[PDB]
């Protein structure tokens, strides 16, 4: 028998099994610091933006730009003797 | 050459698979047997059986000869 | 006696308690841990987890890359900068669930606790809680291979 | 409303209630998911600086000759490395520090109140699109002054100066990508009306 | 019956894992040859992948005639470490090695006995009832599908999973010979050339087979 | 409807991910929808046509521009037996140093795929024997598709 | 051919930045 | 050897081929 | 040897239109369920009822036409193709002799064809050919992935995702990140229209990269 | 007469297993059984496992209707006992379902009108065109 | 949410009403009927779409055609 149907939470064993209640368990040395430096970018669509528009542009730039390129048919690649076909 | 030859060839064979299923789309919906009474399409339908009956024919006569010629030669 | 039960009395609910679930040390560690605390905020639990999974991703790029072969110790840097796309890329991931589950307006659906109690639901549930979250967890993760490239040319 | 003339109807995220506004919302960005006016300050920050910007390169090409791409790599100031930047990153974060945290929190006008900087204020708001609208327009310049490096290389007045004593063979449509603009040009003559058929002909 | 989700939700884990991990590595090993990067595919002279446990049983079995197994004439079987054996000028047994390309493979053969326990297990567990069918004993050992309902029971029985059984034992076990085939030939079959005792493959398995590629 | 299968409303509200699949592939049936007119069915049929019209369209200037611009034309016109016409240049970052090599057969400086699409004749047996030809021709259908 | 650098730019922009921005706000779109 | 400034007239030219798609798309799924 | 293929041939046409002409004049009803007029065009049967329907719709009649559609495209373009092949070769005698027999096919057009192409990965170098040497494979790869969706029906996989939604459900760290759309075992009809989908995929690119790269690697 | 409320009655022993509830419960609504006994023995339970049902009015509480009407055709079936059930969803308000009318839909009552019947033979239904572009959910509808 | 409907040709046997695991067909007396009965459907909620109706109809083309709609939380039974 358990029941209790006034309250409909506890019927389900829904409980949060391993949240704790304790509250910051965190420095303030190291607090003020972080905290400010989170809410920098705090919106949806004007910065997950950033990340796509300009943040995915270093493929295009180091791709391009920077020569670390491993025998990339980009920049180093063919300068060996190109192979011919037995016709042409 | 080949890579053209196949290209049409298999761009064909869908393109009719196509047309019968936009065939059967037809007769599935917008299909009317009531003023198509007495029509060209409304007697095929009234034999159904006679046509599926002799590609059934056609395609098992060609089934077992021909496969049974090529076993014969192997 | 038996070691093994349903979780917290009734039965008819999904899972049952086993030593991996209800213990002594697993209720405890599992909690330990900078994600089911209650009390700390979201900003903060980001800036914790994002901050470890940068380091520890480093280490395949930076050791089994495409380019296991320099001089400069460019083996290191190209797996720091790939390791830290990992970083700008889980960041849209993010984000995105963010925009999905939670609406600004509807309130936090998490649960009340364990036994009796129903205590303040989980801070990190809406957009708010959970876009805090986010660029916290681009303020760690960032940080992870920062400290990952400077334990590889130091120490 | 004056409004770059596209014909007669701009969008309603810009009906010049913001100062300088023409009503110019191509990709639909002066919209407010986020805000609008905050673009207003990073248009008037970049303007601002911006305008500022060529008063360095134009006038060292009339005068000394280290013209500003040659400008910052000839000089005997830098001190062994890290001084030479170290120096320039602190002074304008904590200002900056000041006004982009404080702004966005003590009010929306960027150093308008003037707080941190008082002017003689003599006379202050009321013309504060003249401001932003000649700055506007020396941001566009900024722009040539690198392809006048780019595809010409010459200084901007010894560009000048070809302009001058040619006028008809020193354009652009000479030049490099004269091939290009003048097709730009083409397709922007076009530009105005096909915005304008969504309303009339729809 | 009672945790039965645990159980094959687990086992339904270790397939994904050695799915990428014991047949994905392939497919590594196929691209980055066809990539003209030979220094990548996990192989002999490339990334060192060797069963250590299994090298390592085979020298205590051909250290055991010495101690552990004080009274004998040698070894049990001459795949330990002992020495080849000749008839008619065939081989006999001389012993296997085994090599990155017999490492890569006994996970693939762990990958299938794994999938193919699933999909029996799930037959049992979920025979009687499961979540979404909850009548399902009544139906029978063997029925067609219930419904088209539900997004359709298609193939739902207990009969119905053994049915799946067979097409990965199928292929368990042929893969299981095309190993031992062709390993057998590699590395002991053929005759007895004295100098070289040349196989029928002439050796090439660890080298020749790591991909799909061979 | 909202959500996404926006001309169906009994999948604009679907619990399950079959909302997400058959969205897809019930897109371009346009006898079902929600309410759609005798009329406004040929209209979005019609509208189509130009899709389909002038992406054929790009999809040969495409060809064109290529042949134009990362292959070899000339030297083929100049011995169409004795030499093998070339399509778009092989990008990839990943390779060797040996496959970049390999791949570079042709007249040209990087790694290209010999074109086997057969195109390349019916442009010299029509005739152009200039690059400058099929560029001339690339930008029309860009044009014209517009 | 001497645009050669163009390769470069677009094939990481179409085969990496077009299809993560197709994959974001097409995923936007599905629930709303 | 074709002129390195024809193909960027081209590239721009197929940019608008870019927009009246859109435009198009726009208008149609829009309905 | 021509005249014995071109009956493979007609074979393949009317056992094409068979199914075809089937599914047309069977759409509107047959005896064992004359709703499927009302009942919509593709739908997944009938339910497991008076002899158990399945497959009773027009599509899914539709749909095992492709599989034929396949062989008598496949006939054709081999036929085509290795009659060439000799010619371009400089011989008859390899296909007038041989093409009777069905080893010939096997042992001749297909043996000879696949030393080229199996050699582009080859642990000692990469041909120019390697690009098809991969691809042949991914073009296996798909054509066997085809067979998961036609052959295994859905009950199976419904069952299997309740257990993975339990345990993505009940497991920690994984409470806090749902989904939106509840995870479903995909529709019957989606399945086999998925799995028609890897089957030719996969059966193009094989025959794709043999006949490019049998007439790349040898020329005619 | 026929809809009831919820007393207490308590549940069958049992000792746990993963068939259960789950993350609709939360959300979405769930079923609850309740039944008499005589003599207390075990009884299949639909979710897996065995359990053991008590010697009165039992409550229990299963993820599905589908799930709930297995549980009734087992007891009534077997140790020939009635059984009714209800739908909880997390709002508050219970539903009274299963015979509404207070007789099992099996055997005929009295005053139940009866919906989506057709009053012609499946032949005689409208063909599709009859029903174009004006649209209904089928030929069955019109 | 699927559609269930019920014709003319019932013999009011009660076998489907037997058969459906949620309960949906339920019998409504009638006239015309041999033994005056006929089925009916109050619920095409909870029609799942088993279709182990039309397999237990008696009748040579049967009484109840189950005609499957869109499908719901409940209609694809879930316990997700
Ligand atoms: C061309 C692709 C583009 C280029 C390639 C891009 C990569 C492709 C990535 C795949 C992207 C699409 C994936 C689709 C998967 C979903 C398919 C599905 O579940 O789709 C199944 C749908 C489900 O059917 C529809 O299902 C509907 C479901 O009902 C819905 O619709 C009803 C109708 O109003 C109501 O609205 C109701 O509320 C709602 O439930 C209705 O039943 C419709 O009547 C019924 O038609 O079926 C259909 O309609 C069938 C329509 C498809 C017919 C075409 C099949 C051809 C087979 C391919 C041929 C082989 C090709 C190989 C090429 C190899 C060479 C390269
Ligand atoms: C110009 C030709 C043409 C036109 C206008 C149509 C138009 C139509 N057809 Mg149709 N059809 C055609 C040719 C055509 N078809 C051909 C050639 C075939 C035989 C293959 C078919 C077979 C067919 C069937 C079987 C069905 C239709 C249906 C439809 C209707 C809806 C289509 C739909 O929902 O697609 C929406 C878009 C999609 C479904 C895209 C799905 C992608 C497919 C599966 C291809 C995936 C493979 C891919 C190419 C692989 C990529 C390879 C790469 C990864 C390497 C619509 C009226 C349907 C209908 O009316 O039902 C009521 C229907 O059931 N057609
Ligand atoms: C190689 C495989 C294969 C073969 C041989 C067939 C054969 C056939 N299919 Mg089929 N089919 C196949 C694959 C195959 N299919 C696949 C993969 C699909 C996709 C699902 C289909 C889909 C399909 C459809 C949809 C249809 C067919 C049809 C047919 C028949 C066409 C007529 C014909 O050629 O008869 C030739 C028959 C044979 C060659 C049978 C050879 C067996 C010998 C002659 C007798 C037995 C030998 C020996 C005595 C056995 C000893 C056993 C031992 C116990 C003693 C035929 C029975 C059509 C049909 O019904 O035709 C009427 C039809 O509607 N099939
Ligand atoms: C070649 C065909 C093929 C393949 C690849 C699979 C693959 C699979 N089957 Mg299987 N199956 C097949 C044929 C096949 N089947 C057939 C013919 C049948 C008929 C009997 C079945 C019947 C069957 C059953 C009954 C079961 C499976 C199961 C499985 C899965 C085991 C887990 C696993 O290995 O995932 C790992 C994935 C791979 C090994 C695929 C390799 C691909 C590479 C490594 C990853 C690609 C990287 C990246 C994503 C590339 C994409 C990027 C791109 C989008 C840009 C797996 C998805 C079992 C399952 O799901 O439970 C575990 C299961 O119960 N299948
Ligand atoms: C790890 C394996 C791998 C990977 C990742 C690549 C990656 C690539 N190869 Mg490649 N290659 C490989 C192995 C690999 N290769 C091997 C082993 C060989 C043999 C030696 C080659 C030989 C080779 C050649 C010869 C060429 C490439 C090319 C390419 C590039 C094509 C990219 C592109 O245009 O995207 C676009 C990709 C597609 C359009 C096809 C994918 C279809 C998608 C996935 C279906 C989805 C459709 C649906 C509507 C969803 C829409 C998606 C949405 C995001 C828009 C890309 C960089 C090409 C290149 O560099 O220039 C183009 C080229 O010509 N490769
Ligand atoms: C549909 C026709 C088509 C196809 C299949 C390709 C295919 C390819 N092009 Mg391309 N191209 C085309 C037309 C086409 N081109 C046209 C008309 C132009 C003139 C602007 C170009 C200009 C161009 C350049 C400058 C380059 C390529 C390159 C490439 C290769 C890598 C992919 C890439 O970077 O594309 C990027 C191409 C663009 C951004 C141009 C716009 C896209 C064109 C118009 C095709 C659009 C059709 C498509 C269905 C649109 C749907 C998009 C979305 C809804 C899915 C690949 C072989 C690269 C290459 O050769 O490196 C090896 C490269 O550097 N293309
Ligand atoms: C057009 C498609 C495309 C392109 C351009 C690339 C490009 C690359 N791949 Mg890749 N890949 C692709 C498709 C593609 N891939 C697909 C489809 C698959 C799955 C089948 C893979 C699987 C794959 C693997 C498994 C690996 C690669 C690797 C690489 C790198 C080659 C090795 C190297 O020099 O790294 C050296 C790289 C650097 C020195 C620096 C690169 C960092 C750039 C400059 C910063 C990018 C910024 C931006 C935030 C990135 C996120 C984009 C997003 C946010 C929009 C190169 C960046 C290798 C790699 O990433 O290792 C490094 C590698 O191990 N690829
Ligand atoms: C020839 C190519 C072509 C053309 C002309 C269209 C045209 C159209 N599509 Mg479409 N589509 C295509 C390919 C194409 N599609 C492919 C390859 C896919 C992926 C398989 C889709 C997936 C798709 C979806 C998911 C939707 C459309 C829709 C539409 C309509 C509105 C335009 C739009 O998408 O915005 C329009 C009829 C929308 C619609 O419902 O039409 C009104 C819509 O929601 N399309
Ligand atoms: C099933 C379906 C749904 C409902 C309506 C719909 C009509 C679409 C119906 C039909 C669908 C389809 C695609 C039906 C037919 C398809 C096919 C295979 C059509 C092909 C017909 C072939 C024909 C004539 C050939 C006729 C004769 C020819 C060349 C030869 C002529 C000649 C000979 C033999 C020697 C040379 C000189 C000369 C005199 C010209
Ligand atoms: C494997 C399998 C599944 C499980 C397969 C699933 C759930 C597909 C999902 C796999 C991942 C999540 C997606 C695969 C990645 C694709 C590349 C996605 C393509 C996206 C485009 C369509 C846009 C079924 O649901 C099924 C149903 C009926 C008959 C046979 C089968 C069957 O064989
Ligand atoms: S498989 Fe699909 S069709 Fe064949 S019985 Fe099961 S449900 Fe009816
Ligand atoms: S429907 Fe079929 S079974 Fe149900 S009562 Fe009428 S006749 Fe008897
Ligand atoms: S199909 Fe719908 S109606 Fe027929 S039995 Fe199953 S649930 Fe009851």
């Amino acid at each position: 028998r358990y029941f209790d149907l006034d309250d409909l939470e506890n019927t389900l064993g829904s409980w949060d099994m391993y949240g704790q209640e304790d509250q910051k368990r965190y420095p303030g040395l190291q607090n003020e610091f972080f905290e400010r430096a989170g809410e920098s970018l705090t919106r949806r669509e004007a910065i997950r933006s950033v990340l796509f528009l300009g943040g995915g542009g270093a493929l295009l730039a180091w791709g391009a730009k920077g020569a670390s390129d491993v025998t990339l048919p980009i920049t180093v690649g063919p300068q060996k003797g190109g192979e011919k076909g037995p016709k042409g | 050459q080949a890579s053209l030859y196949t290209h049409h060839q298999y761009i064909a064979g869908f393109m009719l698979c196509g047309a019968f299923a936009h065939g059967a789309i037809f007769f599935i919906r917008d299909y009317d047997p009531v003023a198509n009474k007495g029509n060209v399409l409304a007697r095929i339908l009234d034999h159904k059986e006679a046509i599926i009956s002799h590609l059934s024919w056609v395609s098992l006569f060609l089934g077992f000869h021909t496969l049974g010629l090529y076993v014969h030669n192997d | 006696k038996q070691v093994i039960q349903p979780i917290n009395g009734d039965p008819f609910i999904g899972m049952l308690e086993t030593p991996v679930t209800s213990a002594p040390i697993v209720a405890g560690f599992l909690s330990n841990l900078p994600a089911y605390r209650t009390g700390v905020s979201p900003l903060l639990r980001g800036v914790e987890i994002g901050l470890t999974h940068g380091f520890l991703v480093a280490g395949p790029f930076i050791k089994l890359g495409p380019l296991r072969d320099a001089a400069g110790g460019a083996a290191e840097t190209a797996g720091c900068l790939s390791g830290a796309l990992l970083v700008i890329i889980l960041t849209a991931c993010l984000t995105i669930y963010g925009q999905a589950t939670f609406e600004d307006d509807e309130p936090q659906i998490g649960v009340k606790t364990l036994s009796g109690r129903d205590i303040a639901r989980d801070p990190l549930q809406s957009a708010e809680g959970w876009n805090e979250f986010t660029s916290g967890w681009l303020v760690g993760g960032l940080s992870g291979v920062a400290w990952a490239y400077l334990c590889t040319q130091f120490l | 409303r004056p409004m770059w003339y596209p014909g007669a109807t701009a969008p309603k995220h810009l009906d010049g209630s913001m100062l300088g506004d023409y009503g110019y919302d191509p990709l639909d960005l002066g919209a407010n998911p986020d805000s609008l006016a905050w673009f207003r300050e990073a248009e008037l920050m970049n303007g601002r600086y911006a305008m500022l910007g060529v008063m360095g390169g134009a006038f060292v090409n009339a005068f000394g000759l280290p013209n500003w791409w040659e400008a910052g790599a000839k000089v005997d100031v830098p001190i062994s490395l890290g001084v030479l930047i170290a120096l320039e990153l602190a002074i304008f974060a904590v200002f900056e520090y000041k006004r982009y945290e404080g702004f966005k929190k003590t009010g929306e006008c960027g150093v308008l109140s003037f707080m941190p900087f008082d002017p003689l204020n003599m006379r202050s708001e009321e013309n504060k699109l003249k401001e932003l609208k000649n700055g506007r327009l020396a941001m566009v310049a900024s722009v040539g002054f690198i392809s006048q490096y780019l595809v010409t290389g010459k200084g901007p007045v010894d560009n000048l100066k070809d302009h001058i004593v040619d006028p008809l063979h020193n354009n652009i449509y000479t030049s490099s990508v004269g091939n290009e603009v003048t097709v730009a040009i083409v397709f922007a003559a076009m530009w105005p009306m096909f915005a304008e058929a969504k309303k009339a002909l729809g | 019956i009672r945790h039965r989700d645990a159980i094959i939700s687990h086992l339904n884990w270790v397939c994904i894992f050695l799915g990428f991990h014991s047949f994905g590595l392939y497919i590594h090993n196929d691209t980055m040859s066809a990539l003209g990067r030979p220094q990548d595919m996990f192989s002999d002279t490339t990334i060192q992948l060797q069963p250590i446990f299994a090298q390592w049983i085979q020298s205590i079995h051909y250290a055991a005639p010495q101690l552990t197994a004080p009274t004998a004439s040698a070894a049990t079987s001459l795949t330990w470490g002992g020495d080849i054996v000749s008839v008619g000028g065939k081989v006999a047994m001389m012993p296997i090695s085994l090599g990155t390309s017999d490492f890569m493979v006994h996970h693939i053969h762990a990958f299938t006995i794994h999938v193919t326990a699933l999909i029996l297990l799930k037959g049992v567990l979920y025979s009687r009832s499961s979540r979404l069918i909850p009548d399902k004993a009544n139906l029978g050992f063997r029925f067609p599908c219930d419904g088209p309902g539900r997004g359709g029971t298609c193939q739902v029985s207990a009969w119905d999973h053994v049915f799946l059984g067979l097409f990965w034992m199928y292929n368990s076990l042929s893969i299981v010979i095309f190993h031992f085939s062709w390993k057998m030939q590699s590395d002991v079959w053929g005759t007895v050339s004295e100098s070289g005792v040349s196989h029928i493959t002439g050796g090439n398995f660890a080298n020749s087979a790591n991909a799909i590629n061979g | 409807a909202t959500k996404f299968p926006k001309f169906s409303q009994g999948l604009a509200q679907d619990p399950t991910t079959r909302r997400i699949w058959f969205g897809v592939a019930t897109a371009h049936d346009f006898e079902s929808h929600d309410s759609i007119t005798e009329e406004t069915l040929y209209q979005k049929i019609f509208a189509s046509h130009f899709g389909q019209l002038s992406i054929i369209f790009l999809w040969t200037s495409g060809n064109l521009f290529h042949v134009a611009w990362q292959g070899n034309f000339e030297a083929w016109v100049q011995d169409p037996l004795h030499i093998r016409p070339i399509a778009h240049a092989i990008w990839d970052p990943h390779f060797g140093q040996s496959a970049v090599e390999a791949f570079t057969r042709g007249g040209a400086s990087g790694p290209v795929n010999i074109a086997t699409s057969g195109v390349y004749q019916w442009w010299y047996t029509i005739g152009m024997r200039t690059n400058q030809d099929l560029y001339q021709g690339s930008v029309f259908l860009s044009i014209a598709a517009g | 051919m001497n645009a050669a650098y163009l390769p470069s730019i677009f094939v990481p922009l179409v085969g990496l930045v077009f299809p993560a921005i197709a994959m974001a706000s097409a995923f936007l779109y599905i629930e709303k | 050897s074709i002129s390195e400034s024809q193909i960027f007239i081209a590239i721009f030219l197929a940019l608008i081929n870019g927009f009246l798609a859109l435009r198009l798309g726009s208008t149609l799924y829009n309905s | 040897g021509d005249f014995l293929v071109h009956h493979a041939i007609a074979l393949g046409l009317h056992t094409t239109t068979l199914i075809l002409v089937k599914g047309a004049l069977d759409a509107r009803g047959s005896k064992l369920m004359p709703d499927k007029k009302d009942f919509g065009y593709s739908f997944p049967c009938d339910g497991p009822g008076r002899g158990g329907t399945c497959d009773i719709s027009a599509w899914d009649a539709f749909y095992l036409s492709v599989f034929w559609m396949l062989n008598t495209i496949g006939w054709v373009t081999f036929y085509w193709h290795w009659k060439h092949l000799g010619i371009w070769q400089g011989n008859v005698n390899q296909f007038n002799e041989s093409s009777t027999y069905l080893m010939g096919w096997l042992r001749d057009y297909l043996w000879l064809n696949s030393s080229q192409l199996i050699n582009g990965y080859n642990p000692f170098g990469m041909n120019s050919l390697s690009v098809w040497a991969w691809m042949f494979l991914f073009g296996h790869l798909v054509y066997a992935t085809g067979f998961m969706f036609l052959i295994s029906w859905r009950g199976y996989w419904q069952e299997l995702i309740e257990t993975l939604a339990w345990a993505h459900e009940r497991t920690p760290l994984a409470n806090l990140v749902r989904w939106k759309d509840k995870p479903v075992a995909l529709s019957i009809v989606q399945a086999r229209l998925v799995g028609l989908a890897h089957f030719s995929v996969g059966y193009i690119f094989t025959y794709a990269a043999f006949l490019i790269a049998s007439t790349s690697g040898k020329f005619g | 007469t026929p809809p009831q409320l919820d007393p207490n009655t308590p549940s069958p022993i049992f000792g746990g297993s993963t068939g259960g509830l789950l993350r609709k419960a939360q959300v979405e609504e769930f079923y609850v059984i309740t039944w008499e006994a005589k003599k207390e023995q075990i009884f299949e339970m639909p979710t897996g496992g065995a359990a053991i049902m008590r010697k009165g009015p039992n409550l229990l509480k299963l993820a599905r209707k589908e799930q709930c009407l297995a549980l009734t055709t087992q007891l009534r079936t077997k140790f020939k006992t009635d059984a009714c059930f209800y739908r909880v969803f997390p709002s508050g308000e219970v539903q009274y379902l299963h015979p509404k009318d207070g007789v099992y839909p099996e055997k005929v009552n009295a005053g139940r009108e009866g919906a989506n019947q057709n009053m012609r033979s499946i032949g005689e239904n409208v063909n599709p065109i009859k029903v174009k572009f004006t649209g209904k959910i089928g030929p069955f509808d019109v | 949410s699927h559609n269930v409907k019920i014709y003319d040709t019932c013999i009011g046997c009660t076998q489907c009403v037997r058969a459906c695991p949620t309960d949906v067909l339920e019998m409504v007396p009638w006239d015309g009927c041999k033994a005056k009965q006929i089925a009916s459907a109050p619920r095409t909620e909870d029609c799942v779409g088993c279709k182990r109706c039309e397999t237990a109809c008696p009748t040579d083309f049967l009484s109840v055609r189950v005609y499957l709609g869109a499908e719901t939380t409940r209609s694809m039974g879930l316990a997700y």
